[PDB]
């Protein structure tokens, strides 16, 4: 699977 | 376990009794963890009752619409479970058959009595070169197992089938990513995003205002220019489908995981299909082409929100710089991308993108995408020599 990131 | 040495304190059942390298092991050989199968298990592992196994044919618009729905509902979500990816149905066919796809190498698994999907994984052959050798392999995605159905181990028995009929197949090695840590991963790669509408991703907290910054800075200091700079590009057309091979192929070759394409894969891969894979040329003065960049598209769905439902997201693919300079390049990927509506542009840190990121003002992530071989024992690599990119 791809993952899904957001910013931290 | 999404981090390393949280990772350490587990115990893994399942990949434990598999041919991977365990999580601490030092690794300074290449090869194989245990021989090609002369003698392969014909009958399928058995699943919990009520539940059979399904092919999907994709080519049936009602079934590929059961897979899109299984996702939609089921599949990856962040860390907080606030948006969720949403493989359009027609990108779900550009992933899961390219050249050489087999129908059994996509594995659902139906409910017996309603019909209802509920489990998927999929498999698609891919020449993979590790270090200095050159395997074909498969490379799994989508692995998904319906909320309802989770923690019974349904996923183990969905890896251990599609192992199975890719081992019928004459094929004993695969890669796969995953954003958790398993045993065990040879390259480590980190996402980074590049606000388009730093105003939406701000408003369905995708993005969060940095400190001592408002909403009005924060709109201007990511303002982009409404049209590409670079000389002679243009979107790539079938003529175009030798040189792009040519220069993938020379490219790829300074990284040690790298796709293998042949050039009809590389036209699958690349030939532009609006709403999935954008792919543009940059054809000089000559009429050579000299570089191409690419992204896919790949929306996501934003939960328990009464007015933004979808986030459009792009996703940096291949970037092949020969003549002009990768930051320049890049630059007009995001541009192209704010044209086509997109909210988000990501990038993992591998290959060279180290040398554009923090200047193009992307923004790091928080999650980690892990690379791994199954079957395949070898050193792992910085992110700067992985040079594969799934969906
Ligand atoms: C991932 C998913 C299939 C796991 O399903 P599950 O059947 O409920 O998980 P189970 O409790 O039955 O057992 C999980 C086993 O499969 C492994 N596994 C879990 N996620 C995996 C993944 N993306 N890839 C490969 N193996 C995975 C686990 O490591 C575990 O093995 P272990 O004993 O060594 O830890 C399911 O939760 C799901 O569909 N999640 C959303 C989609 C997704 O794939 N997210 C990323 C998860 S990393
Ligand atoms: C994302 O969905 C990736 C899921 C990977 C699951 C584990 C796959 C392990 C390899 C199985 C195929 C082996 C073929 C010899």
């Amino acid at each position: 699977a791809n993952c899904f990131s957001k910013p931290r | 376990a999404k981090t390393m040495e949280e990772a350490s304190k587990r115990s893994y059942q399942f990949w434990d009794t598999q041919p991977v390298p365990k999580l601490g092991e030092v690794v300074n050989t290449h090869g194989p963890v245990e021989p090609d199968k002369d003698n392969i298990r014909q009958e399928p592992y058995t699943l919990p009752q009520g539940f059979t196994w399904d092919a999907l044919d994709l080519g049936d618009r009602g079934v590929l619409k059961e897979l899109y729905t299984l996702l939609n509902e089921n599949y990856v979500e962040d860390d907080d479970n606030m948006f969720r990816f949403d493989y359009s149905p027609e990108f779900l066919l550009w992933a899961l058959r390219p050249p050489g796809w087999l129908p059994q190498w996509h594995c659902g698994v139906r409910v017996v009595s309603s019909r209802k999907l509920v489990g998927f994984i999929s498999a698609i052959p891919a020449n993979i070169h590790i270090y200095d050798t050159e395997k074909k392999m498969v490379e799994i995605n989508f692995l998904c197992v319906h909320k309802k159905l989770r923690s019974k181990r349904v996923a183990p028995v969905l890896i251990r089938e599609i192992t199975r009929r890719v081992h019928l197949e004459g094929i004993f090695q695969a890669v796969y990513t995953a954003g958790v840590v398993l045993p065990k991963p040879v390259g480590t790669c980190r996402y980074w995003h590049r606000s388009l509408n730093p105003r939406k991703l701000i408003e369905v907290k995708f993005s969060h205002l940095s400190r001592n910054m408002t909403m009005q800075r924060t709109m201007k200091l990511y303002r982009l220019p409404e049209t590409p700079k670079t000389a002679g590009l243009r979107p790539m057309e079938t003529k175009d489908i030798p040189v792009v091979h040519q220069l993938l192929t020379r490219y790829l070759k300074q990284f040690h995981l790298t796709p293998v394409m042949s050039q009809e894969e590389v036209e699958h891969w690349f030939y532009p299909q609006e709403n999935i894979i954008d792919t543009f040329v940059v054809e000089n003065a000559n009429g050579e082409v000299t570089d191409f960049l690419s992204f896919y598209t790949l929306p996501s769905t934003i939960m328990n929100h009464p007015t933004h439902k979808s986030l459009k997201a792009a996703y940096s693919f291949y970037n092949v710089h020969t003549q002009t300079p990768l930051l320049d390049l890049m630059s007009d990927a995001l541009v192209l991308a704010k044209m086509k509506g997109f909210d988000v542009f990501n990038a993992l840190d591998l290959m060279e993108n180290k040398t554009f990121l923090e200047k193009l003002k992307f923004g790091i992530g928080d999650g980690n995408l892990q690379y791994y071989l199954y079957n395949w024992k070898c050193p792992s690599m910085g992110a700067e020599k992985v040079g594969l990119v799934l969906q």
